[PDB]
């Protein structure tokens, strides 16, 4: 069966470089024209480089021509991308494609992350967003790497909870809330408490939401 | 790029069909890389900068804009539709053009 | 180079219905390497239709595709469940390959107005020196909404940043929190502070407001 597998994703400063790698198996790997085509957070799809079948032709997207190269083994074959000055626009998801026969890009791997950042691996802030419907929630600010995770009362609320995706900030760092309606009624009865945990960091925070 | 290749050609007693490959317009490049697939099975591929070393039964020669294909070793069996695709591979931009078949038909 | 454009941005669409996806290219090229992609959530794209009509392999017989020259169109002629998903075009025909911008096709349902609230910031967060303050919209369809801050009056631009979730799973509506990011120092120094919102489901713009203190 065809099969594409990306690795060598991660974190890295800008201005540094890093070398993805796409393994190849289940078809004649030199009979075929490959890409990396790339999706930053929320984005569309964006060709980055393709190569030719024996390695001579490389071609580029004017975004990378210059700090990017692509090439190919064809004896082990596998796939690269050195990408050189990397800048934060780069963030994205990288895919390996296969180009058919008839030219579409007919097989894609499931693709590895590259988070381009000057920031340092810190832990949220969380702070409370105090409330016949009532809304209430936490607002989780200040961390990097993604991801966070939100519960409320340990999971045995969920009725109403939202999540919403991070943003990331103009500071490099992420932030996002969590919010929950609920019967305004409730309020004085029940106790809500939003439970945060940044792995990357090893934080976990547990914060009460309170009237007022 | 157009590619043009003719609807049906019957190969000869002795199994060979030719038939010409064309492409339009004429951009700019250095190398042109010609495949005759069957419907996908890859019959010959060959870059022209006389081709098909590589494929016995495949032959060709490659002027202005016009291949002119040879595929010999026919037999009844291997009638069916036989697509010329025709790549501009550098400088760039790469460009790649799908005929719309040729039809041999091949008797025994 | 060749620009590929995509209409409409979002479908709105129940199981069993037809969708028809645009796509219209720069230039004619003299054939048609016109492909379409699907992508769902955290997963890569999926080829479904080359050479403008052609069924790539597995693909189900309900998706084809139509045209020539410019105009193409992509259509899942019963819709299922399964198909709710962006879908890309793009043309393959030279480098560089370039794509559409993406068409959500999502589940249509009534409209709903969004409920708003309005959320100060936290005396915990302004003895850190910033202040957040949040307008949330919630449970509300369709996905387009204005979300415009006042302060004082004055409207607010390049300091407010949204986030929307996926549609609900139980009741295919959307949520959506814009948030302002202000200095205390700037946060002190006004009194009224108001998150108006615009939707289909209101007849005119509610506002949510508080004063600060
Ligand atoms: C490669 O083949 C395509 C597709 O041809 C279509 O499908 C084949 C299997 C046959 O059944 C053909 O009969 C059929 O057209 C060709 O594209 C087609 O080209 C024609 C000619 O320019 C286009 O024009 C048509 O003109 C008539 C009369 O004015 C109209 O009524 C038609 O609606 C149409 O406009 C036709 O639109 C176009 N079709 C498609 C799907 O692209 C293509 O020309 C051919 N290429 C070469 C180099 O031969």
């Amino acid at each position: 069966q065809v099969q594409l597998v990306e690795s060598g994703g991660g974190v890295v400063q800008p201005g540094r470089s890093l070398r993805l790698s796409c393994a190849a198996s289940g078809f004649t790997f030199s009979k075929y024209v490959m890409h990396w085509v790339r999706q930053a957070p929320g984005k569309g799809l964006e060709w980055v480089t393709g190569i030719s079948y024996d390695g001579r032709h490389k071609y580029y997207a004017d975004s990378v021509k210059g700090r990017f190269t692509i090439s190919r083994d064809n004896s082990k074959n596998t796939l690269y991308l050195q990408m050189n000055s990397l800048r934060a626009e780069d963030t994205a998801i990288y895919y390996c494609a296969r180009t058919g026969w008839l030219g579409p890009f007919d097989y894609w791997g499931q693709g590895t992350l590259v988070t381009v950042s000057s920031a340092s691996t810190k832990g949220p802030s969380v702070f409370p967003l105090a409330p016949g419907t009532a809304a209430l929630g936490c607002l989780v600010k200040d961390y990097f790497p993604e991801p966070v995770t939100v519960s409320w009362n340990s999971g045995a609320l969920t009725s109403g909870v939202h999540t919403f995706p991070a943003v990331l900030q103009s500071s490099g760092l992420y932030s996002l809330s969590s919010v929950v309606t609920v019967p305004s009624s409730s309020l004085g009865t029940q106790t809500y408490i939003c439970n945060v945990n940044h792995k990357p960091s090893n934080t976990k925070v547990d914060k009460r939401v309170e009237p007022k | 790029i157009q590619v043009t290749q003719p609807s049906v050609v019957l190969a000869s007693s002795h199994g060979v069909a030719s038939f010409p490959c064309e492409y339009s317009p004429s951009h700019n490049t250095d190398e042109v890389r010609v495949t005759v697939l069957r419907q996908m099975t890859e019959v010959c591929a060959t870059t022209f900068t006389v081709g098909f070393l590589d494929y016995p039964f495949c032959s060709g020669t490659f002027n202005e804009s016009r291949v002119n294909l040879t595929i010999q070793g026919l037999r009844a069996v291997d009638t069916g539709l036989y697509l010329c695709k025709v790549e501009l591979m550098y400088p760039p931009p790469y460009f790649v053009g799908m005929g719309n078949g040729t039809q041999i038909y091949v008797i025994d | 180079e060749i620009v590929l454009t995509q209409s409409p941005g979002t479908l709105s669409l129940s199981p069993g219905e037809r969708a028809t996806l645009s796509c219209r290219q720069s230039q004619s090229v003299g054939w048609s390497p016109l492909a379409w992609y699907q992508q769902k959530p955290g997963q890569a794209p999926r080829l479904l239709i080359y050479g403008a009509f052609s069924r790539a392999t597995g693909i189900p017989d309900r998706f084809s595709g139509s045209g020539s020259g410019t105009d193409f169109t992509l259509t899942i002629s019963r819709l299922e469940p399964e198909d709710f998903a962006v879908y890309y075009c793009q043309q393959y025909g030279q480098s560089p390959w370039t794509f559409g911008q993406g068409t959500k096709v999502e589940i249509k349902r009534t409209v709903a107005a969004p409920s708003v609230f309005i959320f100060p910031p936290s005396d915990e967060q302004l003895k850190s020196g910033t202040a957040s303050v949040v307008c949330l919209l919630n449970n509300f369809y369709p996905r387009e909404a204005k979300v415009q801050w006042k302060v004082d009056n004055a409207l607010q631009s390049g300091n407010s940043q949204e986030s929307v979730t996926e549609q609900d799973s139980k009741d295919s509506t959307y949520s959506l929190s814009s948030t302002l990011t202000l200095s205390k120092a700037d946060y002190e120094k006004h009194k009224v502070y108001a998150c108006e919102v615009t939707h289909q489901g209101l007849s005119s713009p509610v506002t949510k407001s508080f004063n600060r203190g």
